[PDB]
């Protein structure tokens, strides 16, 4: 067979990078919030309630035989019928433990019928309720894949990724989603991913110290590791460009004999 | 010893920066938090201004040097009007807030015209509370000549004019009339950082002058011991709760509510009624102190 | 809007123009003003502000506003005629009949400017 | 210069409405080619291709050194050539975009179309093409299969603009090997994206074809 | 005709070419009758709408303070559905920096809606009369559809403590306002305070 | 490059431009030379060397700043969608008054920026708010400067202004070297972080900075969009984060297109323009497009890039626009100092 | 004006019928439909 | 003073004019005279603006907008909400930006002929409607005639986005619509606070932005080569009823 | 006939707040003859007074 | 403790204003809109109002086909000619 290699490069954020994309490296979990917490702070339902539907359930809509169609399994959420919802995610510059492209590729690697969408200041990923609130839990929140501080779960008014951090070391909110509570030390969601105020805050742990947040970022910094220090991904990145010019300019093999 | 300066920096881990500037001994004057940028107004001892750059480089911090950052000025407009206010006046003020001085707007009942033009006594005296006092006239090289009463007052004095060049017995500083446009020519910044200079000239001879005889007592660190001491410093909703003068201080509580309260502080083991002149100002019925040298 | 000041003030003549151009620009009023001249005799306190308009009662309202705006504070006894022309001397003192002759020759000079 | 408000209609719209020369061809939209081939998968997707590979063929791209690319394009991403998206989709029944990239790597290595270039310090063997063309159809197939599995799991057509974009991503970032079409089809995903995606869009993906500005610049692929 | 002192800001503008104060400042006018309330250090704010109305009063023999709210800009988070690009609000010095003052004028924008909620949530502080100063004409009842106390139009259940005492339609931001504009405030200021 | 023949500018009102379209402009010139032609020279008040005279000016002899769009993009000549990179490089007069290539390079990327990002963007293709902080983060501070200045310094302490030839090699170092310090100046400097909050203009001009450079080693104008592209996919693995989804849509199709030979995607950088097919969509490419293409030409120390006659045309003293010095213009024209036309206040009434 | 009348609102033209009439502060009020207190001098009698 | 010598208007030269008397010009039905020079359109205020006002008109309905707001989207359309989405579009359509006081936005003053207005067939949707921003049918047209366009019309909703005249002086005349097109969407995603990173905000877009807008004229193809709302794509019928003397006149 | 051929153009042109009333054409037309007719797009605000 | 009555200040630098590369003049950002900037008008004004006509095709017309012979006396009255032609003044009719 064939042993995925997932990025190339002997750094710590290569490493991370890698730890993200592979499928079978299970992300350590730092907090433990409940699924009707994550389910509060998305906004989208009322937990206790039933999930609500676009479609029938499969077996009841009659289609067309495909046999082709037919051999994918659909996931749970498609099978019932549910709406697709969102989550998303905004992530600093300043050594945040995930982000957007990280995020996508990850999500599109681990994740079945899932819609990632790539922004600077934004990270989104789109799926069928009941799925998209499970791996929600299972890995988005509760993994090293969050920090309340330096990460945020936020639609609507998203800024600040490449701002400053504030006198707690979270990321800026123009909206105040999530406030510091110094008697307990943790961040609280006051409010859901889109605005409204929540009746109860919401716990979603202590902000991860800056040590840690070193050794697990994604991101490439002066301050902490640069790609100067990983000559082994610019390499890969240049021998990409070089393939798309030379592919573009006359797609042979004696063209790419240059390479 | 103390050098006062201005750290412009962000709000994150200012907190281990204020306790490391509270372990070498410095004071912070004023602290102003805008959105994620903090302006820190800190007097730290001379010989830790380098240990503070190596600090403040650690933050990505900013160190301005503000020569005016230990003084308080009146800007004397004519009137608070149109014609004075809302330009030029403000921008020499906030000119000199750029440069830490604590800057107060006196505008005279009747200091607008060329022959009907009059300075009251109380007005008088709350100039010469001042340290410096600047005044902002118009642009007509007769009116400000046949002015010069205005300018009475035995406090140092820099003359702000229209004309480039004046024959007053005073300090002048020309290109600076009345206007209607913000300050933003070159020639304009150039004359805004004349005035600049002329009044540091004149702190720094009078900073010389109380050298000669030092007080008992740093106007800094008796701030710092009457926010120790006092607790109702920090329920002021003024601008500048206690502002450090040149050779005193004015802190800004009712006189009749709070004289007893503050002469009869400890600092050291001097009380301070008989180390400081504590006495009524005339801005707001405010407290206002002046120190005693050492001869007495 | 053509502006002038006729003035023995090297430094107060610029800075009374950048006055009168700002006075303008802040109540829109440079296109609907033909000239704008101003006579400032400072040695004697009275100072003549004449403007030709081009071609209702706001607009008199806003050309009143205007010389409020660039008149010196002091002078405060104001005296105005408008004969489509509209002049205003200003001084600290009560208003001579010398100075508003002076006033007629500078609207009389400014109805023929074309 | 158009049928606007008539009762007459062609797949084909005005000559002088087209986004380039020789682009008359790609102006049958997706839904089109679905409900012709009456909701069919692999005959809607040899439609989509016929037409686009034809239409390159008309715009005179696959002419000389780049008609063994489109030939081969079109054989393998339209009409399964070799059986290579069925056997991805039978591979990844159960699986993601990721397995995807990792099955088409894998049948690319055993097929003899891509070697190793080089192994770097960290690991991360470099691969390069042994035959250009035929990994750029490789890699095409792969594309057809890895949609097919993410909307065949989601059930929902919103997922394409991720699944073409971050397949290619993946896929150049695990190899070293350039995606399909060269970063064109990775830039038609992205165009797809901000199209079906945003208040900045614009309709669905059903409405997507070959003579829009959006989705121009990839040639059938 | 009376000297007129103001405890200016401690804090320097917004850099060199740009706006002369500074957010988050209040700047105290000595004797306090009337502070005006501006939503930011900006051009949108400072200079072209607020201190004309600030030297009108101090022209009109009022003594006059000038507030910059910390965050002035934007709705409050108890709008229906939260708040969005912006959160408004007030800060409990800045209300009782307010509150000495024997009258208030407040500069808002162009939208009804918005306008609306940052009066009740300034008002939900300020318990002294506040002159609204907008461009777009409000209602002097719509307030009170939301529970804020009102001269002419009160409402069953009041949710603040300030009443609206004058509504002031015409003055846009970032413009400059006319003399009728400040007559208008004058006179209302003139028949609302002595 | 002229030779020995006379050309004539005509330069109609702006109220014209205002009120009409930009394909009233050739039409307008071309009915009054055909006048003063036959009146000045006492022809026939209508004949058929009067055709010859209209079909020249029209079309055999006329220029154009843009070319007509017609179909999809659905425009006429003398648009800012027509006009192509070379030219919009020749208006710029910074050539024949300074002799620094990076300040040519950049006075034609802050022109590109304000045309191209904030008007043919800005509204003519969009509406509202617009793309002026998308276009000034080119053009604001020095950012842009000291990138350019350090991407002028790397390429001389190695390579000289034109010591290489173009090859893939010098494309893939000048452009990675200039994309990581630029990278590393944003990481390092909180205060520049924060100026370009978005991504997008970061990205914009980080590539800007690479593709000038390449230019200014190289001398060829489609290495520098080659380096240009390389530095925006390098930037997308340096920070995980590119710009607005939607942005990288030329930047991926880029590097097959750049130095391609096929009829949609091949074309020379300054006869490419925002009608390039790629091109046609997003913000943050354009102005530095026309910056990196005035920059192959600034390192050669040539005359002009693309039209002579549009640089002795637009080298008019009596334009009411300043060409030599577009930013100290913009800069006149933000502090409400500078004097435009196209104005009507002798045909309205006073308010 | 009384209970159940209609009445309007001369500023805005809000419809309402009258509910009670409250005097408070020594000074007369009129409660509409909408639970919100308005001035007899600001009301005027429609039919 | 401007051209530093340079001639611009020479009368010595060309034809010598005024050999026969310069006539007057009467305007039909109206009682007043003028040169034939203030009838040049350069030199005419009025045909500006009257050309202007065409051109910086773009008709949208809002029907199919509603429709997915209140099924696919979930969110329920009162005639509230669509008064707090008028005062939106009203904010934002000149140069405004909703509650975002970082974004430049272009000074009220230039655009003060900027508005947005509604209409609509269905008159209790009319009545419940604020009058601030409505187009009253009733009130504007003679009982017959409103019957009648109520009756053509149906019972819809329309928007009237009237964008400022100097963005049709500065740009072209197919600016107008994408511009209608951008303010329309972010005053339906302010107004309605809706995510704008999802598909169904595609499909949003598409109904409230590209589903029943009306322009002023049509693309023109080859030699002719202009945007929409330039006047050679100008129908006779439309401009028929541009003009509103049937409103007025029976004769 | 209340229209011609579109009646949403009809009735979106009888709009009140359109600064040239289409309902009297040749009046307005003499109005701009005479400079008593206020038209828009002025960049009045934007420029200088000298 | 938690009040959400204090509101979140927003956009401390983009209310700082902006300088200008390689000048020494600072704006604000909305003087930067192309809307609100009269130089940026006028900037796309003069590049969309400039036309460039070869005048040698003509000379040759009226030197071949009319025989009239082009001296630079005949090309000064064409100037002449043309600079009050093309603001729209009347040379026949
Ligand atoms: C507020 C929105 C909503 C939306 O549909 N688009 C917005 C707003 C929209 C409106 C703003 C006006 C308004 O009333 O909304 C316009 C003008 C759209 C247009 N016609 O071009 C715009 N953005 Ni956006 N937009 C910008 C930018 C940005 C940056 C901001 C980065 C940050 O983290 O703060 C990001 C894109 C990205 O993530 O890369 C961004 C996002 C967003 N942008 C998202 C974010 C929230 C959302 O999830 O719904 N803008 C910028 O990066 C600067 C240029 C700026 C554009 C206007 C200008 O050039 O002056 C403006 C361009
Ligand atoms: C030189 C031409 C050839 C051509 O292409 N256009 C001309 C001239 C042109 C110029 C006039 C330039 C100037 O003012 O000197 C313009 C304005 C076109 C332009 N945009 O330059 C014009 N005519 Ni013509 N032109 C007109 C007319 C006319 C009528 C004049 C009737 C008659 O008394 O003989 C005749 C046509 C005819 O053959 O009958 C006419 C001819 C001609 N017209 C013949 C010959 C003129 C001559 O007297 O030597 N115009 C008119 O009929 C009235 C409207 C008038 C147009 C301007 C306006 O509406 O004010 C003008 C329209
Ligand atoms: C201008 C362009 O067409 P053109 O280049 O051919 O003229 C035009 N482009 C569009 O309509 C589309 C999207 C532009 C919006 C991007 C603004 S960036 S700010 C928020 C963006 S994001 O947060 O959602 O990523 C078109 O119709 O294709």
């Amino acid at each position: 067979a064939y042993t995925p290699q997932f990025y190339p490069g002997a750094t710590k954020v290569a490493e991370n990078r890698r730890n993200h994309l592979n499928p079978n490296y299970e992300l350590e979990k730092l907090r433990e919030i409940p699924d009707e917490d994550v389910v509060k702070i998305m906004g989208h339902r009322q937990p206790g309630e039933d999930y609500k539907t676009v479609h029938p359930p499969l077996e009841e809509m009659d289609f067309v035989e495909d046999y082709a169609r037919d051999l994918v399994e659909p996931l749970n959420g498609a099978k019932e019928g549910h709406r697709v919802r969102y989550i998303q995610f905004a992530d600093s510059m300043y050594f945040a433990p995930a982000q957007p492209y990280d995020r996508s590729r990850s999500y599109m690697s681990r994740l079945r019928g899932v819609d990632a969408g790539t922004l600077s200041g934004r990270q989104v990923v789109e799926c069928r309720e009941s799925d998209l609130e499970e791996f929600s839990k299972n890995i988005l929140m509760d993994t090293e894949l969050f920090d309340p501080a330096t990460s945020g779960m936020r639609g609507a008014t998203v800024h600040g990724h490449s701002l400053r951090l504030d006198e707690n070391g979270m990321m800026f909110d123009a909206l105040q989603r999530c406030v510091f509570d110094e008697k307990t030390g943790h961040v609280m969601y006051v409010k859901d991913q889109v605005g409204k105020p929540l009746d109860a805050p919401v716990d979603v742990g202590e902000p991860i110290p800056e040590a840690k947040l070193r050794e697990i970022t994604t991101i490439y910094r002066n301050d902490g590791v640069a790609m100067r220090a990983d000559p082994d991904v610019i390499e890969v990145v240049k021998r990409i460009h070089r393939a798309r010019t030379l592919g573009g300019y006359i797609p042979t093999n004696e063209t790419f004999k240059g390479l | 010893m103390y050098q006062i300066i201005r750290y412009e920096g962000g709000v994150y881990k200012n907190n281990i920066l204020k306790e490391w500037i509270e372990d070498v001994g410095g004071f912070i004057i004023q602290e102003h938090v805008m959105q994620l940028d903090v302006y820190m107004t800190i007097a730290i001892p001379q010989n830790e201004i380098e240990n503070f750059k190596e600090e403040a480089k650690k933050y990505k911090g900013k160190i301005v040097e503000t020569p005016l950052a230990g003084i308080e000025i009146a800007i004397v407009s004519p009137s608070l009007s149109r014609h004075h206010l809302p330009h030029i006046a403000c921008d020499v003020s906030e000119y000199v807030r750029k440069f830490g001085a604590k800057p107060n707007m006196i505008g005279l009942a009747h200091g607008a015209g060329k022959n009907i033009s009059e300075i009251r006594e109380k007005e008088k005296r709350l100039i010469q509370e001042h340290d410096i006092a600047i005044y902002v006239m118009g642009n007509f090289e007769s009116c400000i000549l046949d002015k010069t009463h205005l300018f009475k007052v035995d406090i140092p004095l820099v003359v702000t004019g229209g004309p480039e060049t004046l024959d007053i017995p005073y300090t002048y500083v020309g290109n600076l009339g009345r206007r209607a446009q913000r300050l933003r020519k070159g020639e304009e910044i150039r004359a805004l950082r004349q005035m600049i200079d002329e009044v540091t000239k004149k702190i720094n001879d009078k900073r010389m002058e109380l050298s000669y005889d030092p007080p008992i007592i740093p106007p800094v660190v008796l701030k710092d011991e009457i926010e120790k001491r006092i607790d109702e410093v920090r329920g002021i909703l003024a601008p500048m709760p206690i502002v450090t003068q040149l050779d005193g201080l004015r802190i800004k509580m009712d006189y009749d509510r709070n004289h007893e309260e503050i002469e009869n502080v400890k600092i050291g083991k001097y009380l301070l009624k008989d180390i400081a002149y504590v006495t009524r100002s005339e801005m707001k019925n405010y407290i206002l102190i002046k120190l005693k040298s050492t001869s007495e | 809007a053509y502006i002038d000041v006729e003035c023995n003030d090297e430094a107060g003549k610029a800075i009374y123009e950048r006055i009168i151009q700002t006075s303008l620009e802040d109540l829109v009023l440079g296109k609907s003003i033909i000239k704008a001249k101003m006579i400032c005799k400072q040695d004697v306190p009275y100072f003549i502000i004449g403007i030709l308009p081009k071609s209702k009662e706001d607009f008199i309202d806003r050309v009143l506003d205007f010389m409020n705006r660039v008149f010196p504070e002091g002078m405060r006894i104001r005296k105005t005629i408008r004969d489509k022309t509209i002049v205003m001397v200003a001084s600290e003192k009560p208003i001579e009949e010398e100075w508003m002759n002076e006033a007629v020759k500078l609207q009389e000079e400014l109805k023929i400017f074309k | 210069m158009d049928y606007a408000g008539g009762n007459i209609a062609s797949l084909l719209g005005a000559p002088s409405m087209m986004e380039g020369l020789g682009y008359a061809l790609r102006n049958i939209p997706v839904n089109h080619a679905v409900a012709t081939t009456k909701k069919n998968m692999m005959n809607a997707i040899a439609f989509s291709s016929v037409m686009e590979q034809t239409a390159t063929f008309e715009m005179g791209d696959a002419v000389g050194s780049f008609e063994r690319q489109h030939l081969l394009g079109l054989a393998y991403q339209g009409l399964n050539a070799d059986n290579l998206v069925i056997d991805f989709i039978k591979a990844n029944a159960k699986g993601t975009v990721g397995s995807v990239v990792e099955t088409v790597i894998d049948r690319a290595i055993a097929d003899g179309v891509i070697v190793v270039d080089k192994t770097m310090s960290s690991g991360f063997n470099m691969y390069k093409p042994a035959d250009v063309n035929k990994w750029n159809a490789y890699a095409a197939a792969g594309l057809v299969a890895a949609v097919a599995v993410s909307c065949g799991a989601a059930r929902a057509a919103q997922n394409v603009a991720s699944v073409i974009l971050y397949f290619n991503d993946i896929l150049e970032y695990e190899t070293g090997l350039p995606g399909v079409d060269y970063g064109r089809s990775m830039g038609t995903a992205v165009g797809f994206s901000f199209f079906s995606h945003s208040i900045y869009g614009g309709g669905g993906p059903g409405i997507f074809n070959g003579n829009h500005v959006v989705t121009r610049h990839s040639k059938g692929f | 005709r009376k000297e007129q002192i103001v405890d200016c800001r401690a804090v320097m503008g917004l850099g060199e070419g740009g706006g002369l104060a500074q957010r988050g400042t209040f700047a105290e006018g000595l004797r306090n009758d009337v502070v005006v309330v501006a939503m930011s250090p900006g051009r949108r704010h400072i200079t072209k709408p607020v201190c004309e109305i600030t030297y009108g009063i101090r022209e009109a023999g009022i003594q006059t303070s000038v507030l910059v709210l910390d965050a002035g800009g934007g709705i409050p988070s108890d709008a229906p559905q939260g708040s969005l690009g912006s959160t408004f609000g007030l800060k409990p010095e800045e209300a009782k920096q307010v509150n000495r003052h024997k009258l208030c004028v407040i500069h808002f924008g162009n939208v009804k809606s918005h306008i609306i909620y940052k009066a009740r949530l300034f008002l939900k502080y300020v318990d002294i009369p506040t002159i609204i100063v907008c461009q777009t004409p409000v209602d002097m009842e719509d307030f009170a559809a939301i529970g804020i106390k009102t001269k002419n139009v009160m409402p069953l259940e009041s949710k603040t403590e300030g009443k609206i005492v004058e509504i002031i339609t015409g003055v846009i931001r970032g413009e400059s306002a006319p003399q009728k504009k400040i007559d208008e405030i004058i006179e209302s200021i003139k028949k609302h305070l002595g | 490059a002229i030779g020995k023949k006379t050309y004539q500018v005509s330069r109609v009102p702006s109220l014209v431009g205002r009120v009409c379209d930009g394909g009233t402009i050739s039409r307008w010139s071309a009915m009054q030379i055909g006048m003063s032609f036959i009146t000045a020279y006492k022809l026939c008040a209508g004949e058929a060397a009067t055709a010859d005279f209209s079909y020249a000016s029209k079309h055999a002899d006329v220029i154009q700043m843009g070319n007509a769009l017609p179909g999809r993009r659905a425009r006429g000549p003398n648009e800012p969608g027509g006009i192509r990179f070379g030219i919009l490089s020749d208006v710029v007069q910074t050539t024949r008054v300074s002799e620094d290539p990076v300040e040519q390079s950049l006075e034609v990327v802050a022109t590109g920026a304000a045309l191209y990002d904030q008007i043919w963007l800005g509204a003519y293709m969009s509406g509202g708010i617009g793309f002026t902080q998308y276009a000034t983060a080119s053009y604001t501070d020095d950012i842009l400067d000291d990138f350019s200045y350090y991407a002028l310094d790397y390429v001389e302490k190695k390579y000289g202004r034109m010591g290489t030839k173009a090859t893939m090699d010098v494309v893939e170092d000048v452009a990675g070297e200039v994309t990581l310090y630029a990278l590393e100046q944003y990481d390092d400097y909180p205060a520049l972080l924060e100026d370009h909050f978005g991504g997008s203009q970061r990205a914009a001009v980080a590539a800007a900075a690479s593709g000038i450079g390449v230019c200014m080693a190289t001398g060829n104008s489609n290495a520098g969009v080659n380096g240009w592209y390389l530095s925006q996919i390098l930037h997308k693995e340096y920070h995980s984060r590119l710009g607005f989804y939607g942005y990288d849509l030329q930047d991926q199709c880029g590097a097959s297109n750049s130095l391609a030979i096929r009829n949609d995607e091949a074309a020379p950088l300054e006869l490419r323009g925002p009608n390039y097919p790629n091109y046609a969509m997003n913000v943050g490419h354009q102005g530095e497009y026309a910056g990196i293409a005035q920059a192959a030409h600034s390192a050669r120390g040539d005359a002009f890039a693309l039209n002579p006659l549009v640089k002795v045309a637009f080298a008019d003293p009596m334009l009411v626009f300043d060409f030599s010095k577009p930013r100290k213009e913009i800069a006149r024209g933000a502090l409400r100092e500078f004097e435009a036309a196209g104005e009507r206040d002798v045909i309205l009434p006073a308010k | 004006i009384e209970i159940g009348s209609y009445v309007r609102y001369i500023n805005t033209g809000t419809h309402g019928t009258v509910k009670a009439i409250e005097p408070k502060n020594d000074e007369e009020w009129v409660l509409l439909e909408n639970d919100i207190y308005y001035r007899p001098e600001l009301l005027e009698l429609v039919e | 003073e401007k051209r530093q010598g340079i001639p611009l208007y020479n009368p010595d030269i060309g034809v010598p004019l005024g050999q026969r008397k310069l006539m007057p010009y009467k305007l039909s039905n109206t009682d007043d005279y003028c040169e034939g020079d203030d009838l040049h359109f350069l030199n005419n205020a009025a045909i500006q603006q009257l050309w202007d006002d065409i051109r910086r008109t773009v008709i949208v309905g809002m029907d199919t907008a509603h429709s997915v707001l209140e099924k696919r989207l979930g969110v329920e359309v009162t005639p509230e909400t669509i008064n707090e989405y008028m005062h939106t579009i009203n904010h934002s359509l000149p140069g405004g930006a909703v509650v975002q006081e970082h974004m430049v936005e272009v000074h009220p003053s230039l655009a003060w002929d900027c508005y947005a207005r509604i209409f609509t067939g269905d008159d209790e949707l009319a009545d419940e409607l604020d009058s601030r921003f409505l187009i009253d049918i009733n009130k504007l047209f003679p009982e017959e005639q409103a019957e009648t366009l109520k009756a053509a019309i149906g019972k819809k909703t329309y928007q009237v986005s009237r964008v400022p005249s100097l963005v049709g002086r500065v740009c072209d005349g197919g600016t107008i619509s994408r511009w209608s097109a951008m303010q329309i969407g972010m005053s339906f995603i302010t107004a309605y606070k809706l995510c704008a990173g999802e598909a169904a905000t595609a499909d949003f877009s598409y109904a409230s932005k590209h589903a029943d807008v009306i322009q002023m004229g049509n693309a023109l193809p080859g030699r002719r080569a202009r945007g929409p709302n330039e006047p050679g794509g100008i129908r006779f019928g439309i401009l028929s009823d541009v003009v509103q003397t049937t409103r007025v006149s029976e004769d």
